[PDB]
């Protein structure tokens, strides 16, 4: 019941997250970072870090 | 009580239960016991 | 032979029960203790070498109320079985005390009542007080009304409870507690008599001549009434009304059982050296709209059959008088059925003092319980609070989050709809 | 409708399960992150054989605390489950305390409704015994006047017509 | 036996509580190494809910002291009353402050919380009752701020019944004693609003603005602040350890104050204050008390209530009065001000009387009240965060610590929402 335990966005919508997910798995086949666009990197970067602690 | 004519359906009207509105006590004057005077503010002065 | 419960719940209760026991204690003769320096036994059980044990239960859900009484003087008197007390108080939550914590204590509480009556070979009633406001002596009052309904059954169920006043009030979420009490009362009450605070305090200090009261002077006055209700049982009179006598000729219903009290003469030490008080004036002074105890204003209805009890050295010849200058009173109105109207009863023992006292040794008085239909101004008060509340919902979620289900709210407000159809309904032309 | 409604705050409370770690619980701790900075700023010297022995001196470190905190993380969630769970138990305790009462109001009012019939039947009954007695014993009393017998007193007449 | 646990946290609380002991241990007649030598057997009678007894006639409290440094545990060490804490309740850190929300609540939070926890649990299950929980820090800090609300929702894991009560201090409007406090409070906001029960905000400025106006302090110490603070904090309780005519508690306090779960912040006052020469000019009684209590000036927080609406107040007396008096007065501060007080909540003020008042004073209340006024603070900390924000400037003490971006656009969300939900409710 707590918004700790209750699930949440790591950004402003799930469907940024979908977006974020799909260039991230862009990056993991081998893309170099500057492919990414300038505006995207932040979630790119806070997904990243979310993922490898998962 | 195995007749087919009852197996069809068994209909029933829209609730008995009343839809009534609820009564209004008819005993509504009460200048009698609310009685301190209001006032908009004394003590409390405006801002 | 014959004999009454008297049952204490809520702080409101209890301290109440503290002047009643103070008052009955000095009647009789019996020091604090419970020991000697007659009707003695319609009140207490005796044991071996003249030790009195009064016949009460004290009940409250936090301790600090009947502690007092624990380490007060009347430590002695009382058994310590009878003295219960909880671990954390209802907050003035009806759903905290009859639902989550009431039922903590309730199987307690029903043991000892029951193992009480067992020495009470003639008991013939029970008497209980509460204060509709508070959690304790809502919530858990109607859960204890409950079980008693089905533990004893025909058995008169009297009450003496505090009515949320007009204007004066402490807490903020009264108007939701006492409709909720009001279904369970309704049906289960033998009969309930209505008192409330402010009507209370403005005759302490009209009548009887007091700057600033406190609790404690009003607790003593209902201890008069209470003493003067079961006064026919214990000493001798003339006329004598058992339980069962003011149950049928007061309610000529079911669910219009309701009465209204009065008392005369409450007057000063100073002033009782010029006012008589003999009979005719005392029986004219319960009339006024001064003197009645529930703010709501006889005038308004009309009369239903109504009782008077005398203590003093009262004739039946003076009350026969006195009921007929009644009667020409064309400010008074009565119901054209119940011709007759009235039943009075005489006694032969004056009113008890207290050291302390507020009142007069006046060796005549007269106590006056009455049917009305001027009670319906009290509910319609009641009904439009908590309308107010209820339509943006101020205070659901305590309720709710203490396990009471939603729908409660409009049946209990449904149920008291009817009691007000009820009243209005009889006090309609014949 | 009961049973319904808490069948439905049941799958409510259950719906939104998070499928990784949550935010809160996700954090290091200062021996981490130091460790990590002395890491980044011995590599950037030329003095990289110093710089991976903290990498894998702070991963065994990493590597520890955030299972750590899971095992808060599973607690917590165990613990708001038991606390929504006996709050249902206290639900229905109500609901069974507020419909034994509506069963007791019509329990006692059918039986009362019953009881005025059953003593008024009970009273003609034993009125009518009574009443078949005399009959009774003034037809056993001309039976026995058959042979010898003595006239009686004679009833009212004249009352009224 | 409604035992109440009582927890200091950071450099503000510390202090405070240390003088809050002092007071109490007076009311009661202990002395500082703990013996009683009292004048009274009522003081005896539920000593339980604040101390805990040692075998030998010596009193200790139910107190846990919390810090990241030492440094303010030392004074309270040296302090008149400090013999009286048990020392194992001491526990502390060994890192700088850094007065950073996120490393307080992250970076060393985590290492201490876990013995913290422990050493509740000790008191919570030592005794034979618990009722709540009670805190004491300050907003704009880093230790108290975040370490605070840290400790505030493991006690909401552990014991969801019990009424967590804390005492806060907001940050001042004209001039504030750290940089970094929009940050710091608008995060703690968010934790505040969904773990607590009750919230009372106090302000420094008022506090300073009290001393000068009334008291005639020409130089006032922190000293005074916490003596004024501490008088608040044990008239709530008061209820609990004497008797009196109408008891209230704090759950009777929650029931009649709270309307709704999220407007549940107060403001406080109390009254008399003894003016220094001049109080024999005045004459004490009950409506002189109602005249301070609901005068605008007397209020510790500085939000003005006539720029706002009430919704509840309450009201506390203490000594030997008559019942009518309070009843009439509530009644007649209601009725002669009608346009500040709702219309869909008849009787908003509640009232209670003890009869057995402080040492020296005669009588003594205390005032809590609730209002739309609150929206004041929080429009205040909202346009610094915002503004700041824009500009991201401070952030990166934060992020480096491991906090991200989405913690401030979440904390700013609900903190706007509380705002609007004070707009809405005044229709
Ligand atoms: N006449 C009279 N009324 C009292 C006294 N004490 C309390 N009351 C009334 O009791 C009413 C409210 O009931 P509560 O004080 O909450 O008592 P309660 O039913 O036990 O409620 P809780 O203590 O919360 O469980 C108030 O409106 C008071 O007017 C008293 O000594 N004399
Ligand atoms: N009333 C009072 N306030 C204090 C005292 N000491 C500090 N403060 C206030 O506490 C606020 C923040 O304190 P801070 O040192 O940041 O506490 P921290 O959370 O432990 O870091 C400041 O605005 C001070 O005004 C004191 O002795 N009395
Ligand atoms: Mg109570």
């Amino acid at each position: 019941m707590r918004r700790a335990l209750r699930a949440r966005s790591l950004t402003g919508s799930f469907q940024t997250d979908r977006d974020c997910d799909d260039i991230v798995e862009s990056l993991m086949r081998g893309a170099k970072c500057d492919t990414i666009p300038p505006n995207m990197t932040q979630n790119v970067i806070t997904i990243l870090t979310a993922r490898r602690k998962d | 009580d195995e007749e087919e004519c009852i197996y069809n359906l068994i209909p029933k009207p829209p609730p008995v239960i009343v839809k009534e509105p609820l009564h209004k006590s008819k005993f509504q004057d009460q200048k009698q016991f609310y009685t301190a005077k209001k006032l908009s503010h004394a003590t409390m002065g405006l801002p | 032979m014959r004999e009454v419960i008297s049952i204490h719940v809520g702080q409101a209760g209890v301290q109440i029960g503290n002047g009643c026991w103070e008052l009955y204690c000095l009647e009789h003769g019996i020091q604090p203790d419970g020991q000697l320096p007659d009707a003695f036994n319609t009140f207490f059980s005796e044991t071996g070498a003249g030790k009195h044990v009064p016949r009460a239960v004290f009940v409250d859900l936090e301790p600090t109320v009947v502690d007092e009484v624990r380490t007060g003087t009347y430590r002695q008197l009382f058994h310590p079985e009878q003295l219960i007390s909880g671990k954390e108080d209802a907050a003035n939550n009806y759903a905290r005390g009859h639902y989550t914590v009431g039922k903590e204590i309730i199987d307690l509480t029903l043991d000892r009542i029951r193992k009480l009556a067992d020495q009470c070979t003639g008991l013939q009633g029970f008497l209980i007080f509460h204060s509709f406001g508070g959690g304790t002596g809502a919530g858990f009052g109607s859960l204890l009304l409950e079980r008693l309904s089905v533990d004893y059954g025909k058995k008169s169920k009297l009450e003496f409870t505090v009515y949320p006043s007009p204007q004066v009030s402490t807490a903020i979420v009264e108007p939701y507690n006492s409709i909720l009490a009001t279904h369970s009362m309704i049906d289960h009450s033998d009969c309930a008599f209505m008192v409330d605070n402010e009507a209370l305090y403005d005759l302490c200090r009209r009548a009887l001549d007091i700057e600033r009261p406190t609790y404690t002077n009003l607790n003593r006055l209902i201890g008069q009434v209470v003493s003067s209700l079961t006064a026919s049982l214990r000493f001798d009179g003339a006329l004598n009304v058992d339980f069962t006598e003011f149950q049928t000729n007061l309610v000529p219903y079911a669910r219009i059982h309701f009465p209204i009290c009065s008392y005369a003469p409450v007057i000063s030490a100073e002033k009782a050296y010029h006012e008589q008080l003999s009979v005719a004036e005392i029986t004219n002074s319960l009339f006024e709209p001064a003197n009645m105890m529930v703010k709501c204003d006889p005038r308004h209805g009309k009369y239903m059959a109504c009782t008077l009890l005398y203590r003093g050295d009262v004739v039946p010849k003076d009350v026969s008088a006195a009921v007929a200058t009644i009667k020409t009173k064309r400010t008074i109105q009565f119901v054209d059925w119940c011709p007759t109207g009235f039943k009075m009863g005489i006694n032969y023992q004056p009113p008890t003092v207290v050291p302390g006292g507020d009142l007069a040794k006046v060796q005549r008085a007269v106590c006056m319980l009455a049917n009305t239909t001027a009670i319906a101004e009290a509910w319609s008060r009641l009904d439009h609070k908590f309308d107010l509340m209820y339509a943006k919902r101020a205070f659901v979620h305590w309720y709710v989050g203490e396990g009471m289900e939603e729908a409660e709210f409009p049946e209990a407000r449904e149920d008291l709809a009817l009691l007000e159809k009820d009243y209005d309904e009889v006090a309609a032309e014949s | 409708e009961l049973e319904e409604k808490i069948a439905a705050e049941s799958l409510e409370y259950g719906s939104h399960v998070p499928k990784s770690l949550p935010l809160e619980y996700s954090k290091f701790s200062a021996n981490a992150l130091n460790l990590r900075e002395r890491q980044r700023k011995a590599a950037r010297l030329r003095m990289y054989d110093d710089a991976d022995n903290f990498s894998k001196q702070a991963l065994a470190l990493e590597k520890k605390q955030l299972q750590a905190q899971n095992e808060k993380f599973v607690r917590a969630f165990n613990l708001n489950r038991k606390y929504l769970d006996k709050k249902m138990v206290e639900q229905r305790e109500c609901f069974r305390e507020i419909w034994r009462r509506k069963k007791d109001k019509v329990s006692r009012d059918t039986t009362a409704e019953l009881r005025q019939s059953k003593k008024a039947i009970e009273n003609l009954e034993k009125e009518l015994a009574e009443a078949q007695a005399s009959v009774a014993k003034e037809m056993r009393r001309i039976k026995l006047n058959e042979r010898i017998g003595t006239a009686p007193v004679n009833a009212r007449p004249g009352a009224l017509y | 036996v409604r035992e109440i646990v009582h927890i200091q946290a950071g450099q503000c609380g510390n202090q405070i509580g240390a003088k809050f002991w002092e007071v109490i241990s007076d009311e009661h007649g202990i002395d500082p190494t703990g013996s009683y030598h009292g004048d009274s057997d009522l003081q005896l009678e539920r000593i339980n809910v604040y101390y805990n007894e040692a075998t030998g006639g010596k009193y200790v409290p139910r107190a846990i002291l919390v810090d990241l440094e030492p440094g303010t545990m030392d004074s309270v060490r040296a302090g008149q009353f400090g013999q009286l804490f048990r020392p194992d309740n001491f526990v502390f850190g060994q890192s700088g402050a850094g007065n950073n929300w996120a490393k307080g609540y992250y970076t060393e939070g985590q290492e201490l919380c876990e013995s913290i926890l422990d050493v509740i649990r000790k008191e919570a299950e030592s005794c034979d009752c618990l009722q709540g929980f009670q805190l004491v820090h300050s907003l704009g800090g880093g230790t108290g701020a975040g370490l605070g609300t840290l400790l505030l929702n493991k006690l909401r894991e552990e014991y969801p019944d019990r009424i967590l009560s804390t005492y806060s201090i907001v940050p001042s409007p004209k001039v504030s004693d750290t940089v970094v406090e929009p940050y710091n409070c608008t995060l703690s906001v968010h934790q505040l609003v969904e773990s607590a029960d009750e919230v009372f905000c106090i302000d420094n400025e008022a506090l300073y603005d009290i001393c000068f106006r009334t008291l005639k302090l020409t130089t006032p110490t922190y000293g005074d602040l916490n003596h004024l603070v501490s008088m608040v904090m044990s008239g709530t309780t008061c209820a609990l350890r004497f008797p009196g005519q109408l008891n209230s508690d704090l759950r009777k306090l929650a029931v009649n104050l709270v309307p709704f779960p999220r407007l549940h912040f107060f403001i406080v006052g109390f009254a008399p204050l003894t003016s220094r020469g001049s109080q024999q000019y005045r004459a004490l009684t009950v409506p002189e008390l109602t005249s301070q209590l609901f005068d605008n000036k007397n209020m510790m927080a500085a939000c003005d209530p006539r720029r706002g609406v009430y919704l509840t107040a309450s009201a506390h007396f203490r000594g030997r009065m008559s019942s009518k008096e309070v009843d009439e007065q509530m009644l007649n501060i209601q009725a002669r001000n009608t346009s500040y007080f709702v219309e869909w909540i008849p009787s908003n003020v509640k009232s209670a009387i003890c009869d057995i008042p402080p040492r020296g004073l005669k009588m003594a209340a205390t005032f809590i009240g609730n209002t739309t006024a609150f929206r004041e603070l929080f429009t205040r900390v909202d346009s610094q965060f915002q503004k700041m924000y824009a500009r991201r400037a401070f952030i990166h003490w934060y992020v480096n610590e491991g906090l991200e971006t989405v913690e401030f656009d979440e904390a700013r969300s609900n903190m706007t929402d509380l705002i609007q939900e004070y707009e809405m409710y005044e229709t």
